[PDB]
């Protein structure tokens, strides 16, 4: 539950070069794929079960 | 003193705040049309010994957001003023960019007479410029002070032929004032380079007033390298002070593998497009 | 109040409908007739508030 956007899946360290004004990452079909951790400035990648 | 030129592929920004990579996205918004024409206004200082009028700060319509580009090594440009009448009866913004701060004040400022101007206005022998700007007189009923970090910095220019092109875009939608910006360090000899360099979001503000006019708070105290001419209409010159108007177009953006925008195609220019 | 409250004002006459979340506080005489509404008040010249 990242800032109110729930989900389900495994989280892994990601190597995506975000930007300071960018928090979320999407793909085709418009589903979240990468998230920025709120407490620590880190990027995580979501993979389904 | 006014001329025209062509804006090849300049004036594209990130539509939203979502990361995308290696995909093509079709969007619709207020953009600057490809291969449109943009005016050149030049600030000319004539007869520094005398006090000849300049008329170097025209007022522009501001019809649905504007695009701004400037190529100056110095900090001669300082802020832009918006409003519908620029009088005491209406409310006007006062975005002002001093050395290390930005003060944004929405208010009904009584008058904006002129920037301070020395009679000699000669900078070939003197270089210091200390606390010589004051444009307004009063402020009765207003709020929304936004003292914050300076919007535009000053990148160092070395060995000549190295200037930074400063690009801004201002828009007003449902009472929200959005400002995007980008400072490209590489322009070299070309006046307006052809290529792609996306603009990142800078600021969003809840102003909530109508804007139908704007102009610049150009510090006319002194200005060098400002050739003058009597050209008008479809002509050519040199201004280092650009402006263009946005329109509601539909674009198709191509995102690189690293998340940046590499190419874009306008969907309303040519049959092939 | 029993005598009456007059501290609350509202605008009734203006040139055109205002866009969402936009505020107008100008106090100028509306031109509601062929007479030039240059004067402070008169027929065909209404106080919008
Ligand atoms: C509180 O949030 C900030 C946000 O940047 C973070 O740097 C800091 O580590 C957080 N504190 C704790 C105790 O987690
Ligand atoms: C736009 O600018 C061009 C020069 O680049 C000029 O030929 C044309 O007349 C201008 N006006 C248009 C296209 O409406
Ligand atoms: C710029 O303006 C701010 C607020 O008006 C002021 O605090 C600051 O000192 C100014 N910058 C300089 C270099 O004086
Ligand atoms: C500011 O408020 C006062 C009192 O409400 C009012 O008399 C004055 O007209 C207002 N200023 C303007 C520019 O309308
Ligand atoms: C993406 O960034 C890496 C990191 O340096 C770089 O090697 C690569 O060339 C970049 N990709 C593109 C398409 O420029
Ligand atoms: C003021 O805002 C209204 C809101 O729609 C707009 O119609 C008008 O053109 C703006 N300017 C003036 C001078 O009324």
């Amino acid at each position: 539950n990242f800032n109110g956007l729930t989900g389900t899946g495994v989280l892994t360290e990601s190597n995506k070069k975000f930007l300071p004004f960018q928090q979320f990452g999407r793909d085709i079909a418009d589903t979240t794929d990468a998230v920025r951790d709120p407490q620590t400035l880190e990027i995580l990648d979501i993979t389904p079960c | 003193t006014q001329s025209y030129t062509n804006s090849f592929t300049r004036g594209v920004y990130y539509p939203d705040k979502v990361f995308r990579s290696s995909v093509l996205h079709s969007t619709q918004d207020l953009f600057l049309p490809f291969f449109s024409n943009v005016t050149w206004f030049h600030a000319i200082h004539v007869s520094g010994t005398n006090g000849t009028k300049r008329f170097d700060n025209p007022v522009l319509p501001f019809n649905d957001g504007v695009y701004f580009a400037s190529t100056e090594k110095s900090n001669i440009i300082r802020g832009w003023i918006f409003g519908t009448t620029l009088d005491s009866k209406t409310q006007s913004l006062l975005i002002v960019n001093n050395a290390t701060n930005v003060v944004i004040k929405v208010c009904e400022f009584q008058f904006c007479n002129d920037p301070f101007l020395d009679v000699y206005y000669h900078k070939n022998n003197k270089s210091w410029m200390e606390s010589e700007f004051r444009v307004y007189s009063s402020a009765n009923n207003c709020t929304f002070e936004y003292v914050s970090q300076p919007f535009l910095m000053d990148l160092e220019g070395k060995q000549g032929n190295f200037k930074n092109l400063r690009e801004f875009v201002f828009k007003n939608i449902d009472g929200y004032f959005k400002i995007y910006s980008k400072h490209t360090p590489i322009n070299l000899g070309r006046d307006l380079p052809q290529g792609f360099s996306a603009l990142e979001p800078l600021v969003d503000l809840p102003i909530g007033i109508n804007i139908t006019r704007f102009q610049t708070l150009l510090a006319l105290h002194r200005s060098y390298l400002t050739p003058g001419d009597s050209s008008s209409g479809w002509t050519a010159g040199a201004a280092a002070y650009y402006v263009g108007y946005l329109q509601p177009r539909t674009f198709l953006l191509k995102y690189n593998e690293n998340g940046t925008i590499t190419d874009a195609v306008d969907c309303a220019l040519d049959p092939l497009s | 109040k029993v005598g009456g409250n007059y501290n609350y004002l509202y605008r009734l006459f203006r040139k055109s409908n205002l866009k969402p979340f936009e505020r107008d506080i100008s106090t100028e005489i509306y031109q509601a007739g062929n007479k030039p509404c240059n004067g402070v008040a008169g027929f065909n010249c209404y106080f919008p508030l």
